[PDB]
RNA sequence: CAACACGGGGAAACUCACUAGUUUAAGACAUUGGAUGGUGAUGCAUGGCCGUUUUUAGUUCGUGAAUGAUUUGUCUGGUUAAUUCCGAUAACGAACGAGAUCUUAACCUGCUAAUUAGCGGCGAGUACACUGUACUUGCUGCUUCUUAGAGGAACAUUGUGUGUCUAACACAAGGAAGUUUAAGGCAACAACAGGUCUGUGAUGUCCUUAGAUGAACUAGGCUGCACGCGUGCUACACUGAUAUAUAUAACGAGUAAAAUAUGCUUGCAUACUUUUCCUCCGCCGAAAGGCGUAGGUAAUCUUUAUCAAUAUAUAUCGUGAUGGGGAUAGAUUAUUGCAAUUAUUAAUCUUGAACGAGGAAUGCCUAGUAAGCAUGAUUCAUCAGAUUGUGCUAACUACGUC
């Protein structure tokens, strides 16, 4: 299962609630593993007519990815994870495990 | 220069073990006294690349650069010819504009590829990219390598 | 000047100072003598 | 050779009415939307019109325009 | 470098009410001023803790 | 389908959009929840895709439009926010004001705190143009509210 | 057996290996011989004066070379062996002779066995370099 | 009318319509001091 | 200055506002009145935003005190980047700014983790060497390195001097680091009649609004050229050019036209299928370039345990505008596009200008900097000599003063 947002609290708390959701079905799980961070910058001059000093400032939109993995059954991954869901995180299910 | 002590152990079989000029030059002579290699014809008159726009003024260069090509081929496993083109890339001087890099000439690379493919020192698999070594070519190699090895040593 | 022309410590410009020579012909010289940058010692 | 395209504009007062709001955008150069194929021109100009006599309130923002049929469009409209 | 109003201030409200808790080691120190006080910075603690300390 | 790199800006010019579009809107409250009166709004925007400062300044910008005193309407606006629990608050009124003449105008109150990021955390901010008989105002409301509290405080017992 | 090591100066970056032996020296696939300028090849071969060979003979190491330059990778190999050879007799033979040893390195140098401090200031705008501004003029 | 698929004419900042400044990396297609405005609640922020 | 590679404004058309003209309705309301639009006028009507003031410690409040504007607080003195602290004192107590905060980079946790990272474990070969080494295909307990989370570490720590021996400073030692560790971000008070209405359905007023200053379409023009001044690039050679060889990098960045099949009168209509951004790889091409395909929503494929160039090593010149230099021009075949014809861009061969290290003047710079050498990104159908990042090669000189 892997896990994409831009806020890292948000994506932190998912992970302390798939590690107690995997448990509560006593589930084998694989360490979250966090994926290089992708950092969507924008180098932008400052003024709207380009006065002065040229002045430029650097804008970053960070996202973050992290897996978590499973080996379990394909029912019991998908409803852990309709119950494990918050709606700011981005979920893929990649699990086609037994 | 040529040679000098040193304390440590080496492999003392393979290129990694030897003078690359040195190698290159005497697997590319002992090629053409062999006679499977050939220039041929219409590569005498070529360029090797537009970052150069000369030529490298030896007549035997052809020979070298596949003895060269041939090495690099031992350090670098299943490379192909757009590989090749960018491993002899130099810089380009644009006239007034600075420069900006320039591939070698891709017919003689590609010249030289199939030659040693048709002589049986590389071939293309189906698996991966492009050309990897032939046994007997590393063989020969690693015996050559031998040779400057108690060449030097003695 | 007039130091260049084909018939009559190691180190080329030394020889092509000697003679009154090029440094290819100094080269020359050395290699003649003998039977990038080099060592003479 | 063509005129004024009167079937198109009746075409265009049922999706209106069907409807009670409509979002298009601005542009009169393309003529493709979700629900429509005829020129966004046409709508455009009946929508002003409807806009000018109070049957329609318009609320803009960069481009998109969001119409909305009043109670009095909608019984004008209804035929 | 100095310290500032903030620190030298926070520092003499310790002693004042806990000079039986302080100790000469500034480990300690740092130990215990971060029990003492809710400092929100590392910084801004092992400064208070530094001057609490001399 | 596109990349998360695209995916994430395409949801964040979205947001954009639809953010603008509710600010023409806006009089009631600031938000009332996305929806995945109110019920033609949702219509909208369904078709289309198929306390806090910014109700204080437009609050103003309607007292200017009704040609109340702007030092009153400012003067009332400001106590109301300092009043409801503000720790500090800046309002700037820039533009015209009763003359041809332009100038600007600061009323500010209590803690209010530019500088750092704690200031981006705490300060929260409304920017509204006011085209009146004139021409023009610009207001521009910030209001410091606390969420813990500022990194000054020596927090000792 | 086996204990491990690095190095990091600017980018590059050296992990030493340093397994029980009989003196080989590797730097990925390639023998140590192959560094080529002769300058930085007197810069390997130093701390093997300094550890003498009987010491260098039950123990082979290869190093495995990642980031930045020549001068800079060599530097990186350098402090790599260095604390290389440290390790290897911290964790096999003894602090004593690690000590005696880490003495004779310390009086040629602190390189091998403290890295470089030195790390890249960003270009801002208004010039080519970090500082260095764009001529002005009147 | 005779359209034009490519070059300046083919393209606009999508808040605005002005075809000056515009950002089209990663797509955005928005001019930056229409952009800057807005950054914020695309969901950038700087940091350098 | 802080205008002048500045207007993110690298202009073939489109662009464009200009020039020559050709068109068009896309005129709400009751073709007539009437309104509606304007990269038109007005930044000395204005909003917003940005620059300067100014990268520096300054601003303000409450009450008290000192015909009043006004002043104290906000300071003799010590100290500091610091209205920073100590200290002092008709003031005492505050608040804003700065500091703290925040982002990198710096060093350390037999703690947290293993996928699209490694390591080992272990099968299979080809070579080499002996009481093991090198190299590829095949399968699969560790986390040091790759990645990315949490947490530590400097407080002047210790010592010795100096200092009201107060706030504090100086040196040495310890230490990964000792100035707030180095670099950023954020940037008050009060201004400027600085710039921007050609960024904006922000916008007053004014002009104009159908032989339209709107929309749209065809050319020409923005690079014109007796000539003058800014900013940059390239050179003037031998510590170099020329040709091979050896090494290697970080930050990156990447998915509605056309083609083909069928019916009709070279053309049209209909059906149907790929390309589309990056191109490995394999053929053909001196070369540019072409053709055939494969992987890529991306730690997976392009491709990055290797994607640069200066480095460095061996060869060729041998001080002579010389084989330095590449201005200037002719002849080609390519590439993008309807359009390349003001050399668009590209290569091939030839052509071989000034310039012998820059006068008066004047710019930037103190540690991974400065300088040299590259390259990604931005605009982009088409194009880096620009800007903005990123790396490698790794200097000098005080180390301060008015």
């Amino acid at each position: 299962i892997a896990l994409t947002s831009k806020n890292l609290r948000a994506i932190e708390k998912v992970c302390s609630d798939i590690m107690k959701g995997a448990k509560e079905k006593n589930l084998n799980v694989s360490g979250p593993v966090r994926l290089p961070v992708k950092t969507l910058r924008i180098t932008t001059r400052k003024s709207p007519c380009g006065e002065g000093t040229n002045t430029w400032d650097r804008f970053e939109l960070r996202i973050y990815k992290r897996l978590i993995d499973l080996y379990s059954q394909c029912e019991v991954v998908t409803q852990m994870t309709s119950i494990n869901i918050d709606p700011v995180v981005e979920v893929e299910v990649i699990i086609t495990d037994s | 220069r040529l040679l000098e002590p040193v304390p440590f152990v080496k492999t003392n079989n393979c290129i990694k073990d030897v003078d690359a000029d040195l190698f290159i030059r005497s697997y590319a002579t002992h090629l053409k006294l062999h006679n499977k290699i050939t220039y041929p014809k219409w590569c005498t008159f070529v360029k090797t690349g537009k970052g150069r726009k000369l030529a490298p003024l030896n007549e035997d260069w052809y020979f070298i650069r596949a003895s060269s090509i041939l090495r690099r081929l031992y350090l670098h496993p299943d490379i192909g010819v757009g590989f090749l083109r960018r491993q002899f890339s130099s810089k380009q001087r644009r006239g007034v504009a600075p420069n900006h890099t320039s591939l070698a000439s891709g017919k003689i690379l590609r010249s030289i590829l199939q030659q040693l493919e048709n002589l049986g020192y590389v071939e293309q698999n189906p698996k991966k990219k492009g050309r990897r070594l032939t046994t007997k070519g590393e063989n020969a190699i690693n015996n050559f390598a031998r040779y400057i090895n108690k060449k030097v040593y003695n | 000047k007039l130091n260049h022309a084909v018939f009559i410590v190691i180190t080329p410009s030394a020889i092509a100072e000697k003679y009154k020579v090029n440094l290819s012909v100094a080269r020359a010289v050395i290699n003649h003598l003998a039977d990038s940058q080099k060592l003479y010692t | 050779y063509s005129y004024i395209p009167k079937q198109n504009k009746k075409l265009i007062y049922e999706y209106l009415f069907k409807e009670g709001v409509i979002v298009v955008e601005k542009d009169a150069k393309i003529p493709r939307h979700p629900h429509l194929n005829v020129p966004n021109l046409h709508i455009m100009m009946t929508l002003k019109s409807l806009k000018s006599r109070n049957y329609v309130e318009e609320k803009y923002n960069w481009k998109h325009q969001y119409f909305i049929l009043n109670n009095e469009g909608i019984e004008y409209l209804r035929e | 470098r100095v310290r500032t109003k903030t620190i030298k201030r926070a520092a003499r409200q310790i002693v004042e009410k806990y000079y039986a808790k302080l100790t000469l080691d500034f480990q300690i120190n740092k130990k215990i001023t971060e029990e003492v006080a809710i400092i929100p910075s590392k910084r801004m603690k092992n400064k208070v803790a530094g001057f609490v300390t001399h | 389908p596109i990349s998360k790199k695209r995916k994430f800006i395409n949801d964040g010019v979205f947001q954009a959009e639809l953010n603008e579009f509710l600010a023409r809107i806006l009089a009631e409250d600031g938000y009332s929840g996305v929806e995945v009166r109110i019920r033609e709004l949702t219509s909208l925007v369904q078709k289309r895709f198929f306390l806090c400062a910014m109700a204080q300044a437009e609050s103003l910008r309607y007292k200017l439009l009704k040609g109340l005193a702007v030092r009153r309407a400012c003067y009332g606006v400001l106590r109301h926010i300092m009043e409801s629990g503000a720790k500090g608050c800046e309002v700037i009124v820039s533009g015209k004001l009763r003359a041809q003449r332009a100038k600007s105008m600061k009323f500010r109150d209590g803690y209010l705190i530019s500088t750092g990021e704690p200031s981006k955390r705490f300060v929260n901010t409304a920017t509204r143009s006011a085209q009146l008989k004139q021409g023009v105002l610009g207001i521009k409301v910030k209001i410091m509210l606390p969420t813990s509290i500022l990194p000054d405080n020596i927090s000792v017992l | 057996k086996r204990v491990q090591t690095f190095g990091k100066k600017k980018t590059a970056v050296a992990v030493a290996t340093v397994t029980n032996g009989k003196g080989l020296i590797k730097l990925n696939g390639k023998n140590l011989d192959l560094v080529e300028p002769y300058i930085l090849k007197t810069k390997v071969y130093e701390p093997l004066w300094l550890i003498g060979s009987g010491k260098l003979k039950n123990l082979d190491i290869r190093i495995r070379v990642k980031g930045g330059g020549q001068t800079s990778q060599i530097y990186a190999i350098r402090q790599a062996i260095g604390k290389g050879i440290i390790s290897y007799y911290q964790k096999y033979v003894d602090e004593s002779t690690k000590k005696e040893l880490k003495d004779v390195l310390l009086r040629y140098d602190r390189s091998l066995l403290v890295g470089d401090t030195r790390r890249c200031e960003p270009k801002k705008f208004g010039g080519k370099g970090a500082r260095a501004r764009y001529q002005k003029s009147y | 009318v005779h359209p034009k698929k490519y070059g300046q004419g083919s393209r606009q900042c999508r808040v605005c319509s002005n075809k000056h400044a515009i950002i089209r990396k990663y797509n955005i297609n928005i001019c930056r001091q229409c952009f800057r405005e807005r950054a914020d609640i695309i969901g950038f922020k700087k940091y350098r």
